Formats: structure tokens, sequence, C-alpha cells
């Protein structure tokens, strides 16, 4: 786990997560997914706690497809990041709970719009045009504050995603293994193999 | 009649009829006979098959080392307080390094007996069980009824028939009860018992069950090939 | 009503009483042991031609040393047949060994009484519970809702169980080899069947020491159909 | 807790709550399943003395599980709820823990088995309902149909009705269907399934809803005027 | 033991059917009748009071028509006591929803899951099924405006235009008779009450022994308002209509 | 978890021929505080068995309270309770054996040292010792706390091993755990001169010993030492 | 510990050293570190002893009753999953395992997972798990190809183990090898360090920090 | 604050030879720096010819044998007086000690016997239980003095042939039971001189296929 990161432009929301998972001083792989598709129109990318992200990850997704087939029916990203919230605020007064923070990045097909939610494992959303768990936010929202307009187009949201991976990449002590990039709009989900 | 429907019902004359239901239930088991002198316990007993193709339903459990019965009527139900049993005689060991008391043991039985006499939902055991032993005073021989009527005994007989062996221990007492230190003299007596409730029927092999404890002989079950020499 | 764990004034337990009556009305199975295997035999019995019978399930492995066969309301087998399986697996965890088939259908039989006022009822089925180990060989047993169980030489069980147990009191002994039991299971359950019997509507199966409990194909028990009439016309 | 044995057994050897469960699905409307070469067809009855009915918002007769199995039934629809309610929490279930999603085979032994439980639980009666599932494994081509019952029973069918005059449309099927040519196409297999329902329904209107299943989670309800044109084609086939 | 005075609330019958079910269904046929109708513009409640006396508080009285939340509203048929137990549990069942979601619950949800409460009461527990019948009226931006019915078994149905209570088979003959698909609110709202007027019991309807509610779209641009009538505003209505 | 606040001190203990000693002093301390002076720590069990017991006194007394119990208990439903069925040492000591180690497995323990002398009913001499953490051991001398140190060096040189048992006469046995008894009231700081003895034998039974003293005292050198090194006077 | 597995075109190779410690006691030289769950699939062993052979040996049995459930042969996934899901209950209470889940199924072909007692559960071709996987690692990426053959893959199996086996201190005893195929796993051997260090040395010309 | 464990010292060895196998142990227990008991028996037959012993704080290791000799018991009311393998009781005794995975029976234990083969058996545990089967294990605390020596003496390792350039290894073979008690002895004895918690006895017992046999020797009693 470690570099998550999600940005909201005019017509789609991108999630760029990278690929390192390390344990001691080994990189045990260098092609991990750290995100689980909720519905076919929402994303979630997880980091945290080793053994928590996947476990809840996958458990969110159950229940949001449980309530998919239930009632033939998507729910909003609106919806499905308040009950992602709900879930981590009752964790964090359990005996034990999941340290994992997320962001929630889904196209509601009713607005015709794209959403970004920002949770940490306590339970705190915002929806943001762009977002960062841990030290990435350290360098990526200065740069982001100067770079993003609201109105760039899909293609200008991945040139601004790779400014921000360059400067972690030059700035941060760890080698994360670079990041998978996935795209969430109108058409659904998909991701971009050359990044 | 009406006083029947469970166990929690008194009839007008003071009786009840589920205890005295499961009472008839051991009258339809197969005979089985238990006697013991002042230095061994000997328990008879004759199986019973479904036919020719079955297996010969065991009717002898061991307890402990220096423990055991004999079953008559329902085999789970024996099966349930055989397992009872087994515990309290090992409860009496690893607490306080004390084999336990024949006498105990039929108190115990008793107890649990009657409980299932007085409440709601529950039924009596349908089992007879004759105990025998050996602990620090003796040989010892119990009669066990779901009643919970508990008696000590030198010898007797449960099952269909058991009236003939119980008659001829009767007769015998005198005997059978100064066969000390004489395993297999004790065991004839036995044999000749429950030889006393046979119609049609003879001790074969594969139907004869015997088990014996005493001073210096743990409760072992003699089956098959073993109690060939007592026919 | 009445209680359900009542005595009858005979002294048997009505429902355990009544539910023997319902394994008189379910499907035909069979049992015979000898010294080369165990063999097991059910009837299907498919209630319409539109079902497809292969779905029909009544022959059952707990573990690859114990197999099993079913009779009456099958339904009610499941459970029996998880803890069974769980029975097994469990001790061969604790032990390190398979357990011992005597062991395993104690366990089975265990679960028969555990209802009342535990389930709201007994069992409906009765099992044929088929298989080996090193200590007493090749076994047969039947397992009833009553809780007691009775070895076999040889079972019958089921709506034909009456006329097929006097036609394997005849037909059995000590050196039955395996092909011979399979044949003698197929013969007694054609003779009991209602329809005629076919690799569709009836099932084979065995358990050996050397490749466990088997469950055998369509195309294997149809030879072994065509075997037997050939025999029977061939004196 | 309220513990009575309502399931119990009779002198003759019959549970007869399990059995007037059994009359509760012969009380429902009628419920058809047809596999053909490359797809099930699953064919409901509606009755149609409910007029002023709304069928958008009315609960559909055929219910998906998963993307890929559905289920129909016949009986109290209160107690359909409840088991297509738990069938779903398992399906999700054995992704969850599979990392796959559930046979047609495992699906219907997990439901057949639930309404077995109610067969000898204390405090609850059976449920009222037979139910037909229908679906492709993952990754499979070959059809799947099962049926399930109060009693907990289930098997595997080539064709199959359940409900109120099912025994009328089971011996139309059971000529009508050849085991070694199954309808070839999806057209021939609604056909058949319209065809079956129409020796019992009334109308062709409103009163038949169909459901196809297709391999690789391909599932799709029809419409009224694509139902009414097999309808319409059967008829004039038929003044022969 | 206590075997001998169980009623046995939760079996089948030898012909398949839930004896308490049918019994609380024959209770609920003599309640007052209560109509729901559905237009494209709005949803219709009206229902009858049960023999009023004229010494009863009209005004600050709610026998046939409760709230759930702010877009559903209920009618009643049958025991009112049994029918607030589940009202208040429909109430926080909505509200778990949107403090979950944080959107407002679509109608089917909440009328399944009341539905399902129902359907425990038949099939476990040994206790006698709730002796009542709703007609659900409510709006969501999934299907718009809904009427569902749920009885004592626990099943529901959408419908167009319903009735529930006494006299169902006259008040159903005469819906399907006038009713049709481009219909507003303000003719739903004549419908409602004309079929009452002839289904009653009494000698003629009144605005004492009356409840009406309206789901509108009403308000200002794209939000819904629920209407429970007043007393002098159903009189108002009953006058506009001719009825009295 | 606990803390002991009034103890009692050494139990000593040996087999000699015929049966069994068991000693302790009447002391019940507070700390540094000695604060009761009438306190029995020894408890027979019918005339075969005493149990001697240190450590807390609170617990002890509940111990107490359990074999009085046992004792009572073993008599119900029992016609041999004064006879073939009576209450062996063996049996009160696995019995408190269990009771320990329960105890001391749920983190609650009975914070005593106990040593269980008795006579079996074939004439076998029984001593072994049990403690909080439910440790058992045997041993022809045992004893608890300072007696462990001081008490078995000089038991020991009477029964070193088994075969010195046949050996060991009742007056040379008793004479060993007396000098003991005062060899402790010299050098043990919570240790009092009053204390209590009792004899286990399987011919003349249970003999209790009340009120005992320490007597023959060496204190008589201690007028000649002065100061510390250098001083003189 | 040393333990690794890695996938190549000829299917799965699996090594693991047999070395056992209490601290810088070593407790035993044979200690097996492989469990053979059923013939198409294995288990590694790394962390605390118990904890690993405890739980591989009941996952076996869970297998065990998924395929008399189910009438199939688990999957690799199903089966690391059933691991990393009971060790995710326990996560907290102070459970140690590195352990890794090998073998060939139809629909996945030949898969290996890790996982370790803080509930990480990772698909991939290559791991080494062990306080001495670091020096596994350092020998299996510098001589790793796809393309390696039958009789390399396994050399490089159990080079790698060799060469942790003396660099780690607590790690050595003996490398325990298996090739897993579509037809299932293959043993190859037991082979002591004491003679396979000298044998390699010789023949390779390698490990030339020591006194030859 | 209370401390549940205690160290009752000794140590333990267990070998297994060709038909039979030896398990022993000094019979000295302490605490601290004092002696509880010279002769106080930690090696013990549980039946089925299968010979135990848990070394560490005996008031666990009785307790795991107490369990584990109740074990054999049950094992043969449930299982129709079926003989417990040695392989099986090693299996029963992980479970029973990983029943206390997070509370341990602080025990080294190893019990002995023969295999279903009739060949000579040793199976030594953790405390939490893990085990395996070897030729050869010493337990306690001088386990770490005899354990080196047996590995010579029992496994030869380290050995060469003479003359053969440390290129041929010494040959393994079984042991008879006079050698492996000369081996048992001579290693409490080295374990007494240098460790102060072994001494005062050693009892050893041997397990053939006729039985349980018992030996014992003096110690050092310092
Ligand atoms: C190498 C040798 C480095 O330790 C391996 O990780 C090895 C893995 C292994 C797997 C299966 C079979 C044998 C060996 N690990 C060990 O040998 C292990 C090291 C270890 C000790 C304690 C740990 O707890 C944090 C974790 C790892 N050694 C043991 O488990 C030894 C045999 N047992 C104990 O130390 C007993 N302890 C274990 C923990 O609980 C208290 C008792
Ligand atoms: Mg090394
Ligand atoms: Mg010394």
């Amino acid at each position: 786990m470690d570099i998550i990161l999600g940005i909201r432009v005019q017509d789609s929301v991108i999630l760029a997560s990278s690929k390192a998972v390390t344990r001691g001083i080994s990189v045990l792989k260098d092609s991990d997914d750290k995100t689980r598709q909720l519905s076919p129109h929402t994303l979630m990318s997880f980091a945290g706690e080793a053994g928590d992200t996947v476990q809840f990850a996958e458990y969110i997704q159950a229940n949001i497809q449980l309530y998919s087939i239930r009632e033939d029916y998507e729910l909003s990203p609106q919806a499905v990041s308040s009950f992602v919230r709900q879930e981590l605020a009752k964790s964090i007064r359990s005996r034990r709970p999941y340290q994992v923070n997320v962001l929630i990045g889904g196209y509601d097909k009713k607005k015709n719009k794209p959403e970004l939610y920002q949770i940490d494992y306590l339970g705190t959303k915002v929806e943001l045009p762009y977002g960062a768990h841990g030290y990435s936010g350290f360098y990526t929202f200065s740069l982001l504050d100067h770079h993003y307009r609201p109105d760039m187009t899909t293609e200008e949201g991945l040139d601004l995603l790779k400014l921000c991976v360059q400067e972690l990449e030059k700035r941060m002590p760890m080698d994360f293994k670079g990041v998978i990039v996935k795209i969430v709009d109108k058409d659904g989900i998909r991701q971009v193999d050359d990044f | 009649n009406n006083y029947d429907g469970d166990t929690v019902t008194f009839s007008p004359t003071g009786r009840l009829f589920q205890v005295e239901y499961a009472l008839e239930a051991i009258k339809q088991g197969s005979v089985t006979v238990g006697l013991r002198s002042n230095t061994h316990a000997v328990l008879v007993a004759l199986k019973r098959n479904a036919d020719e193709l079955s297996s010969y339903q065991k009717k002898i459990i061991k307890c402990d080392e220096h423990m055991g019965l004999s079953l008559a009527g329902l085999a789970p139900d024996a099966r349930v307080l055989s397992n009872y049993l087994r515990q309290q005689c090992n409860y009496s060991s690893l607490v306080f390094n004390r084999k336990l008391a024949v006498e105990r043991a039929g108190h115990l039985l008793c107890d649990k007996a009657q409980k299932n006499t007085q409440s709601y939902g529950g039924r009596p055991y349908g089992v007879g069980l004759l105990i025998i032993g050996y602990d620090k005073s003796g040989a010892h021989l119990l009669e066990f009824q779901p009643s919970g009527n508990v008696t000590e005994l030198y010898g007797t007989a449960i099952g269909a028939r058991s009236q003939g062996a119980k008659t001829y221990l009767e007769r015998t007492l005198d005997t059978f009860i100064k066969i000390d230190g004489n395993p297999d003299e004790l065991i004839k007596a036995g044999v000749e018992a429950i030889s006393q409730s046979l119609r049609d029927e003879s001790l074969t092999v594969d139907n004869l069950s015997i088990a014996i404890v005493g001073k210096d002989t743990p409760f072992t079950i003699y089956d098959g090939e073993a109690v060939a020499k007592y026919i | 009503d009445r209680g359900v764990s009542t005595f009858s004034p005979e002294g048997r337990l009505f429902q355990v009483e009544y539910s023997l009556e319902a394994i008189k009305l379910g499907s035909t199975a069979i049992g015979i042991a000898t010294k080369e295997g165990v063999v097991l035999g059910v009837e299907k019995r498919a209630t319409s031609p539109l079902l497809e019978s292969d779905s029909i399930e009544k022959i059952v492995e707990i573990d690859r040393h114990i197999g099993c066969a079913m009779s009456g309301l099958t339904a009610d087998a499941r459970s029996m047949i998880e803890h069974a399986r769980t029975a097994a697996v469990t001790h061969n965890l604790y032990y390190d060994e398979d357990i011992n088939v005597e062991s395993l259908t104690q366990s089975v039989c265990d679960l028969a009484l555990r209802f009342g006022e535990l389930m709201s009822r007994p069992f409906g089925v009765a099992l044929l519970i088929a298989g080996h180990d090193a200590d007493d060989g090749y076994q047969l047993f039947h397992a009833e809702p009553s809780g007691t169980f009775y070895r076999y030489n040889a079972k019958a069980i089921g709506s034909g169980s009456e006329g097929a147990q006097a036609e394997l009191l005849n037909e059995w002994h000590s050196s039955l080899t395996l092909k011979e039991a399979e044949l003698l299971v197929l013969k007694i359950l054609k003779q009991v069947m209602e329809e005629k019997l076919d690799e569709n509507n009836a099932q084979l199966s065995c358990i050996t020491k050397q490749d466990g409990f088997k469950i055998y194909d369509n195309e294997k028990t149809a030879e072994l159909i065509k075997e037997l009439k050939e025999k029977e016309a061939a004196e | 807790g309220y513990d009575r044995a309502l399931s119990i057994f009779s002198p003759d050897g019959h549970i007869f709550q399990v059995e007037y469960a059994l009359e509760a699905v012969k009380r429902g409307t009628c419920a058809v399943g047809v596999k053909g070469k490359n797809c099930v067809v699953l064919g409901c009855e509606r009755r149609s003395t409910l007029k002023l009915q709304d069928t958008r918002i009315t609960p559909s007769k055929v219910s998906k599980i998963d993307s890929h199995v559905v289920l129909s039934f016949s009986g109290l629809n209160a107690d359909s709820r409840i088991l297509i309610e738990k069938a779903r929490v398992e399906a999700q279930s054995h992704r969850l823990t599979l990392e796959d999603p559930v046979t047609v085979e495992y699906l219907t032994r997990y439901v057949a088995g639930v309404q077995q439980r109610y067969t000898q639980s204390g405090g609850v009666r059976p449920f009222g309902v037979s139910t037909l599932i229908a679906g492709f494994d993952p990754r499979d081509d070959e059809p799947k149909l099962y049926q399930t019952e109060p009693s907990g029973i289930y098997s595997s069918w080539s064709a199959q009705t359940i409900g109120r005059n099912s025994k009328t449309v089971r011996e139309f099927l059971e000529k009508n269907y050849d085991r070694k040519e199954p309808p070839a196409t999806v057209e021939e297999c609604v056909k058949l399934t319209v065809r079956s329902l129409l020796e019992v329904v009334q109308t062709g209107a409103k009163n038949i809803e169909i459901t196809v299943v297709k391999p690789d989670s391909d599932i799709v309800a029809l419409s009224s005027e694509e139902i009414n044109q097999y309808v319409t084609q059967i008829e004039q086939e038929k003044q022969e | 033991g206590s075997r001998r005075y169980d009623s046995r609330t939760t079996i089948f019958s030898p012909e398949g059917r839930l004896y308490q079910v049918e019994y609380a269904l024959e209770s609920i046929s003599h309640a007052g009748t209560a109509i729901g109708i559905m237009a494209s513009d709005g949803i219709v409640l009206a229902a009858e009071r049960k023999v009023t006396s004229t010494l009863l508080e009209q005004d600050t009285s709610t026998e046939k028509l409760y709230k759930l939340n702010d877009k559903i509203a209920v009618a009643v048929a049958g025991l009112t006591a049994d029918a607030e137990i589940l009202i208040n549990t429909a109430r926080i069942h909505a509200q778990n929803y949107l403090k979950t979601y944080n959107e407002d619950i679509p109608v089917e949800i909440l009328v399944r899951r009341l539905s399902d409460i129902k359907q425990g009461y038949t099939q476990h527990g040994g206790l006698r099924p709730f002796g009542v019948s709703f007609i659900y009226a409510g709006y969501d931006d999934r299907y718009g405006y809904q009427l569902y019915t749920s009885n004592p078994s626990g099943n529901y149905t959408g419908w167009k235009a319903i009735s529930v209570g006494a006299n169902t088979s006259a008040a159903q003959t005469l819906l399907q008779m006038d009713y049709k698909d481009d219909m507003k609110v303000d003719d739903a709202i004549e419908l409602a009450l004309k079929t009452l007027s002839k289904t009653t019991d009494s000698s003629a309807l009144t605005y004492d022994r009356l409840e009406f509610a309206t789901i509108r779209k009403g308000a200002n641009d794209g939000e819904v308002y629920q209407k429970i009538f007043k007393p002098q505003e159903i009189k108002d209505i009953l006058v506009k209509t001719g009825i009295t | 978890t606990q803390q002991p606040i009034v103890t009692g001190t050494s139990v000593i203990s040996m087999k000699y021929d015929n049966g069994v000693i068991i000693a302790a002093d009447n002391l019940g301390s507070y700390g540094s505080l000695l604060r009761f002076n009438g306190v029995e720590r020894l408890i027979p069990v019918g005339d075969n068995t005493v149990v001697g017991i240190s450590g807390d006194i609170s617990d002890m007394q509940h111990i107490e309270r359990l074999l009085k119990d046992l004792v009572t208990e073993n008599a119900y439903d029992n016609p041999l309770a004064d006879a073939e069925e009576a209450l062996e040492p063996s049996y009160i000591f696995e019995y408190l054996a269990t009771v320990m180690y329960q105890r001391r497995s749920k983190m609650n323990p009975l914070w005593n040292a106990i040593i269980v002398a008795g006579v079996q009913s074939n004439g076998d001499q029984f001593l072994r010792y049990v403690n909080l953490l439910g440790v058992t051991y045997s041993s022809p001398t045992l004893a608890t706390g300072f007696g462990a140190h001081m008490a078995n060096p000089l038991l020991r040189k009477v029964v070193d091993r088994e075969s010195d048992i046949p050996k060991t006469t009742v007056q040379v046995a008793e004479e060993a755990i007396v000098n003991a008894m005062r060899v402790l009231y010299y050098r043990d700081a919570r240790s009092s001169r009053n204390f209590s003895l009792a004899i286990i034998d399987k011919n003349t039974g249970l003999t209790f010993k009340k009120n005992l003293q320490v007597e023959n005292m060496k204190w008589d050198f201690a007028k000649d030492i002065k100061g510390y090194g250098t001083q003189k006077i | 510990t040393t333990t690794l597995a890695f996938r190549f075109q000829g299917g799965i190779i699996v090594a693991v050293d047999s070395r056992a410690t209490a601290g810088n006691w070593v407790a035993s030289q044979t200690v097996k570190k492989v469990i053979e769950i059923n013939p198409f699939l294995l288990g590694t062993m790394a962390g605390g002893t118990v904890d690993c052979q405890f739980w591989e040996t009941w996952l076996g049995s869970q297998c065990r009753l998924h395929e008399l459930r189910e009438k199939e042969r688990i999957s690799v996934a199903a089966a690391s999953k059933i691991l990393s899901n009971l060790v995710y209950q326990y996560k907290g209470a102070g459970l140690s395992m590195g352990t890794m889940i090998c073998g060939y199924t139809r629909k996945e072909g030949p898969t290996i997972y890790y996982v370790d007692s803080d509930g990480t559960r990772l698909k991939g071709d290559i791991f080494c798990v062990g306080s001495g996987q670091t020096f596994a690692y350092g020998v299996l990426d510098s001589n790793y190809k796809w393309d390696l053959s039958v009789e390399d893959a396994l050399y490089l199996g159990k080079r790698s183990i060799l060469a942790a086996a003396h660099r780690d201190a607590y790690s050595g005893g003996s490398v325990n090898l298996y090739h897993v195929t579509e037809d299932g796993w293959i043993y190859h051997g037991n082979h002591d360090v004491g003679e396979l260090f000298w044998k390699v040395k010789e023949e390779e010309g390698s490990f030339n920090n020591v006194i030859g | 604050q209370f401390n549940p464990y205690g160290d009752n010292g000794g140590t333990i060895l267990g070998i297994a030879g060709e038909d039979f196998a030896v398990l022993a142990g000094d019979t000295r227990n302490i605490t601290d720096y004092s002696i509880n008991s010279r002769y106080e028996p930690k090696v013990f037959d549980c039946g089925d010819n299968i010979v135990m012993s848990a070394n560490g704080f005996a008031a666990d290791g009785d307790a795991l044998v107490k369990r584990f000799k109740n074990s054999v018991k049950w094992y043969h009311f449930d299982h129709n007086d079926k003989k417990l393998s040695i392989n099986s009781a090693a299996r029963n005794i992980q479970h029973l000690l990983y029943g206390k995975r997070f509370f341990p029976y602080y025990v080294h234990t190893i019990i002995a016997g023969l295999d279903e083969d009739g060949k000579g058996a040793v199976y030594s545990f953790d405390p939490v239980g893990s085990y395996e089967r070897e030729q050869c294990r010493a337990g306690g605390a001088a386990a770490s003095l005899i354990m080196p020596f047996l590995d010579n003496q029992v496994n030869f390792k380290n050995q060469y042939e003479p003359g053969t350039n440390g290129k041929v290894k010494k040959p393994l073979k079984y042991l008879s039971v006079e050698e492996v008690i000369k081996l048992v002895r001579d290693s409490f004895t080295s374990a007494t001189e240098r460790h102060i918690q072994v001494g005062d006895g050693l009892e050893i017992l041997i397990v053939t296929k006729d039985g349980v046999r018992k030996e014992f020797y003096e110690l050092k009693r310092d």
C-alpha cells in the first residue's frame, strides 16, 4: 500500500494507485491492483494496514453487489460513499478497527456527473475535485492547486496525473513501482495499460 | 388414559403412566442376568439380532476399569446413561484420585433419571441397567430402573422372561454367593441362571455375552469364541 | 395433540415408529458385504420421464473409505451426510488416521434421538453405511432414526425391503466375489422395482481397500445388467 | 422462544405440514421451465382476476439471484421472498470466499437445504413454495434447470412445471419435448414454453411472463408485444 | 404442559391455507373501506372512518391515514393498534435507510421490509398475525408515483387503483369501470369519493366520516408535497364534487 | 491477580518408619507487623490427615472451609464414611492440587504453599506439596518458605533417601522437627516462638500437639560480642 | 527460514530449507516445511512452526471437505482464501505465518498465492518468504527467466535456498525440492547442505569467499 | 504482579532404536536454587506402549500428561478399544498443546514408542504444539548440552570414514539397547557435571513390543 490518488475532471474520475507491495526490506510484488469495482460506474481504491485493506474492500464490494441484485438497480456514488463512510464510522469504535483509507470514484448516471469521494479510516468523508491519501497529498495537492482546472478533459486529466507521479517519483523516499490508472465515466470503468 | 400424555401428569390413583410405559420397553428387551460373590461380580446377557444376516446387538458396556453395566430396552438411552457414568467415574479419578464407589454410581443414575420424570417436554429413559463393580467395599451388583429406583442385590435379572432366572438365583443364593476366588464357576452359575429364561432358542457362540469384574480382575467383556467354554 | 417424545403403551416412541413407516415408502436400497469389497445399489425412481435421472443422488461418499446409500425422506439425509463427512475429516485431523466405519456410524446415530421439545422430529430416512478399515475390514451398517445400528452381511431397505431381504437370505454366502455381489444387487433390484431396471433408473457403487469408494458409471452398470440377463438365460 | 414441533410424522408415515405446504404450491400460479440446446426459458402464469394492476412496480415472478442464475416459483408469494433473499446473500457470500460465482446446482442445493431445515425445526412451518432455478455455471455453456419443493428434495429437469394445473402442462411437455433433440434455438425454446402455458392459461395477453437466460450472464425479460407475437403465431398454426 | 392451550397460529390447513391469515383477512373485511388511486401527476388516499359518534373529536383525530416520511403515506384497514406497531417500525426503517445512504428510501424497499415482518408472524414464533392491510402511497425518483398493498400474509402487490377493507369487491368493480391511465389528480379525487359514496354502508357520505390525503408534485418545482386534508377541506371537496 | 496480606510462614514435615510428622508456627504476619499470635495453620481432616498451610491466611481460611465441606459431602449417602470409604490423604491432596492449578489457570490464585501429611488405609506414609502455581512434588522431607532453605538441610541429614525411612523412629524424627523449628526462630524474621506439631502414625493414629514453645536456645555468647570490628568496649 | 516458489514455462518450482530455531539455538535441521495438502496442492511454512504446521494441515481438512461437498478439487484461489480469512480472524492475537499456497488446476493453471498472518493475500509468479528471503531473491531474480527448463529451474530453486542457507544464520540444514505440473506435484528429494555446498562450490566454481 | 509460570528444571532425552525406544529423564525437581525433590518422576507410561514426558513447568507438565492419559482412555471408549498409534498420539498432543496457544503449557514434550511397522519412534513438541518425528531428541534445561553430543554419537554427524579425505561419511546404523543406554547414562552424567538443575537420579523407560521396562541410576546430588 501507500500511494492512492484521484482526479475528477469534466466528464470522468481518474484513480491512480501504486503497484508496490512491500513487507520489511523486500518488495514482494510490483503489479498489485489496489482497487475494487463496487458497481459498473463506481470504483474504490484503498490503502492502509496489511490485510485490512483487501478484507474491507471486498466486504464493501459484496454488499453493493448484493444491493444491485436485490433492487435490480445501481446505487449512486453518493449513496455508496455514505454507506462506506458509515461502515468505517462504526469500525473506528470497534474492538479492532479497520485501518483503511479509501477513495471512491464514480459516475452518477442520473446527474451525468463524475464524483470523487475521499474517506479516511475514521469515517471522514469529503467530496473533492482531486484527492490523495497518506504522504502523497503533501506533494500532489499543491501541484494540483496550481495546474488543475474544473473543465479539463480526460486526456488533460491524465497529463495532470503524469505530472503528479513524476513529482512523487522524484521526491518520495520509497520506490512505489509506478501506478495503475483507471478511468470512471458514462461508459463505465476501464484501465489504462500504458502508464 | 387421559393421564399418559406426558411425564409431568399424575393419574388419579397417583401413577406416572409415561414412567410405566418406559418400564414396559424393558420387558420387551432381551434378557440379561447379574450376580456376584464376595470376590467377583458377573454380568450375563442374551444378545438379540434383527435376522440371520444381522449382527447381535451388544448388551454390555464398560464404564471404568472397575465398573460396567448391561442393558435391556432402548439401547441409545443406555449409551447416554453409560456415557454419563463414564464421565462421573472419570471426574472422581481426575479430581480426587478416587475410584467411584458403585453405590454412588447408582445414586447418580437415580438422580439423572428422576429429573426426566418431573419436567415438561422431556421423557423418561426407556432402559433398565444392571451395574456391576468392585470397589473399596468389595463386589457389588445394582439394578437401575428408569423410574429412578436403584437397588443393590446379590443377584437379579431384567428383560423378557427374566422371572425364570430371578427365581433360579433366589434358590441358588446360598451357593453362588460363596463362589470366592473362582471366576469360571461364578460365570457358570450365571450362564445356568440365564438359561432358565430361554424359549425355543439356546445359547450359541455369537449369541451369549459375559462380563466379569473382581478383586484382581479389571472389567472385561467376553464375546465370540471366548464364551464357547461356557456352552 | 401429544408430546413428540412420548412412549406408547407397548414401550415404543410414537414418532420413531411413524418415521419407520415413511422409510417403507422410500425407494429400494441394497447393500452386500464381501471379502473383496462392499457393494451399494439403489433404485432411483424418477417421478416423471422429463426429470434428468443422473441428478438423483441417493448414493453418497462420506470419506474415501466410507460410502452411504439412503431410503425414505432423502432431503433429511443431507444434514446426516454433512455431519458424517465432518466427523470423518475431523477425526483425521485430530488423529492423523482413517476413522473406523463403526465409529462413524455411531456418530451419525447419535444425531437420531436428538429430537423433542435439538430438532423437532426424528429423521425420516434410513441409511446403509458401507466402508473398510484395517481393524474390522469390509463392513455394512444399517442406521435407523431410532438411534440403533446393526452390522449386516447383506441388507435391503425401502419399499421392496422385506421381499429383497428374504432373497438376500438365500443368496448370500461368505465366499461371494465382488462381481457376484454386483450382479446379485442388480438381480434383486430388478425383482422388487416397479419399472423395468436399466442403467438410468438404477445405480451401483462399491468400496474396496485399494481404490476406495466409487460410484459406477451408467456405461459400466449397463454392461453388468447385460451380463446379468445373459447368465439367467444360460440355465 | 417458541419451540413447538409443527412438522411431525403421522401414523401412516406422512409429515402432513410438508404435504399441506405442497397444496399451497398447487394453489399457486403455474410456472414452467424449459431448457434448450443453448438456453433456458422460464415461463410464468399471472392470474387475470386482478385488473387495475401496476406492472411496473408489482413484484416480478422471476427473480435474479445473481447475474447468471434466476429463480421462479409457485405457492405463497411472501414465503418466496425469504428464500430469494437468503439465496441472493449466499450467492454473494460464495463469490467472496470461493472467488467464483455459484453453480446452479450449488445454489439449488442451498435453497433446498433451507426448505428442508424448516421441516424439522421447532416453532416453524415449512415453506409453502416450490422453486424452479435456472441458469449457467461460470464459464460453461451447458443449460441448467433445477426444481425444489417444501420437503427439501431437489432434482434436475430437461423441462418441468409447477403450480396449479401443472399436471396438464407436464402432460403436454412429456410428449412435446424430445430428449434427443431439445429446442435448438431461443425462438424454439420460448415457443414451446408459451405453447405449454397456453394449454392452461386463458388469454395470451398480460397473463404470460417469459424470461430467457443465455450463457455468460445474459438474462432478459420479454415484453407484452414480444410474447403476444408467439401467441398470435401459435393460434394461426393451430387452426388446421 | 402448555401444549394443551396452543392454538398453533403458524400451521397449514389440509387445503394448504394459513388459518390465521385467512381469519385475519375476514377481520379486515369488516373494517372501514380505504381507497388508493394513482394518477399521472399524483396519488389520492381516501378512507371511511368506522361508524362515527357525534361527540368524537374529528380534527385532532388519526385513524386511517398515517405519514411514514415526507414522501410516503399509508391507509390502514384493520386493528389500529396493530397498524401503529408496524407504522413506527416503518418510520424507523425509513430513517435507517436515510442515515445509511443519505437518500430517501425507495417506496418498494420500505413496503417489502414491512411485508417481510408480517410474513415472519405467519411462519414462526407462534404468535397471531397482524390484523392489518395497508395501502402504501408514495413517490421516489426511480418509479415516480406508486401504490402498493400488503396484507396479514405478508404478500404485497402494486396497483393503479385499489381498495382494502369492507366492500372491496364492489369498490374494485367501480374503480375498474371509471379508471383510465391519463387521469389527473383532481379526477382521481372525484373517483375516490364517488366510489366510497356508492359502496358505503352508511346512509350518506359526510365530511366527519372521512379521512383524505393527496401526494402531488403540486409544490414549487420538482418536489413532492403531502396534504393530509383537514375537516373543513374535506367538507369543501365534498361540496365541490356535488356529493353533499 | 492478588497480593498476600496476612501471611503464615514455614510449614515443615518429614516421614518416619510408621508415619509422618508436620509442624507450623502460630503466627499471622501483616507485613513486618507480627499481628496475630493465635493462628492455627495445621488443619486435621479426619483421623488420618493433616493439612499444613503457609501464605495468605484469608485463602487458608477459605481452604479450611473447603476441607470442612469435603468431609460433610463425603458422609452423604455413605454408610462406610468412617471406614472403607473415609477420606484418604491422597484424595484430599488431589482435590486441593486440582483447585490450586485451576485457580492459577484463571489468573486468580490461592496464595498458599500447602503440605498434605497423612497415612493411607494400607499403612503407607503420604506426604506431598502443592502451591499457588499448582506445582506438586513429594519427598521424604518437605518444607515451605524459609523451611525449604533451613529445615530441609537438617531433616535430610536424618532421612536423606527412601531407605532411611524405616531406620528413623518417631522420637528421632520429632527431635529433628523441633530442632528445625528452633533454627527457624533464630533466623526467620516472620516466625514466632509458639507452634503446633502433628504426628500421624499408622498404629497410634493422629496426635495433635498445641501450644509448643521453642526452648533450649543459645543466646549466652551474645554478651561477648562488641561493636562491628575495632570497638573493644 | 528461507522458502521460495516461482512460476515458469514448465509449471511451478517450490524449494525450502529445513532448519528450526529457538533464538540462536538450532532446534532442528530436518524439519519438513512443505505440507502436501493434496496431489495437486502444496503449502510452504515460514514463521512460527506450530502456527504454520497446525493451520495448514487444518487447511488440508477444509480442502478435503470442499471436494466431498462439491465433487471437485478446490481451486488454489479458494484454498488460499480459506487460510487468509482464517488468520484474519486471529489478526492481532499474535499468529506468525508466512505461507505460499502452490498448485495447479484446470481453470487457473499453475498458481502461487502468498498468505501471511497480518492477512495479506497476493497472487504472483515469484515469492521468497522467511528470514533468508532476501538472499534467495538475490540469486533467484538475477538468474530467472520464464523459459527455464525443468532441469535448470529445479537447480535454480535449489541454488537459491543454498545461497540463503549459507548467508542467513537462521536458515540451513537441507533443501527440499518440489515440481508442480499439470499432472500434480512431484518430489525432487532432500539435499543436505553439508554435501551440497561443497558439491556446488567445486562443480560451479562459486562461493570463492569460502576457504576451499 | 502474579506470574503464573515457574521453572522446575530437569532435563529429558529420547532415543529410538530399530525395534525399541527409550525415554530418559532425571528425577530432580527444583525452584530457583532449592531442591524440592531428589526423586520426582516425570517420565510416564501412558498405555498403548506410549511413554511421555513434559519437561519445564511441572504444573503444566503434569496437567498435560494427565489430559493425554485421559485422551487415551476415551479413545478406547469411543473406538472399540483400538490401540492408539504413536503417530496418532503425536497429532492428538498437538491439539492439546495448541488448544492453549495463547496461554501455553510451558513444557518441552517428548513421547516415545513403536510405530505401526514395529520400529522405534520418538516425537518431540515445542510448548505450543509443533511436532516432528526424530531418531533423537533432548529436552529441558540441559538440552543444549546433550543434543550436540547425540548428533555426534547417534546420527554420526561430522564423522567421516578414516582415510577417505573427508569424502565418505560414517554410515548410519541402528544402535543396540545396550549402546543406547550407555549414551543416555553418559549424557546425563555429563549434564549433571555442568548444569546445576540436573542431578540426583536418572530414570529410563525402555519400550519394546513386550512392554515398558524401567531402569534407575544414581546421579550426583550436589
Ligand atoms: C526460519 C528457521 C527462521 O525462524 C523459519 O522462519 C522457521 C519456519 C518453520 C516453519 C515450519 C516448521 C519449522 C520452521 N521458523 C522457526 O523455526 C521458528 C522461528 C520463530 C520462533 C518464534 C516465533 O514467534 C514470534 C516466530 C518464529 N521457530 C519456532 O517456532 C520454534 C521451533 N518454537 C518456538 O520458538 C516456541 N515458541 C513459539 C512461539 O510461541 C512461544 C513458543
Ligand atoms: Mg546459515
Ligand atoms: Mg548443590
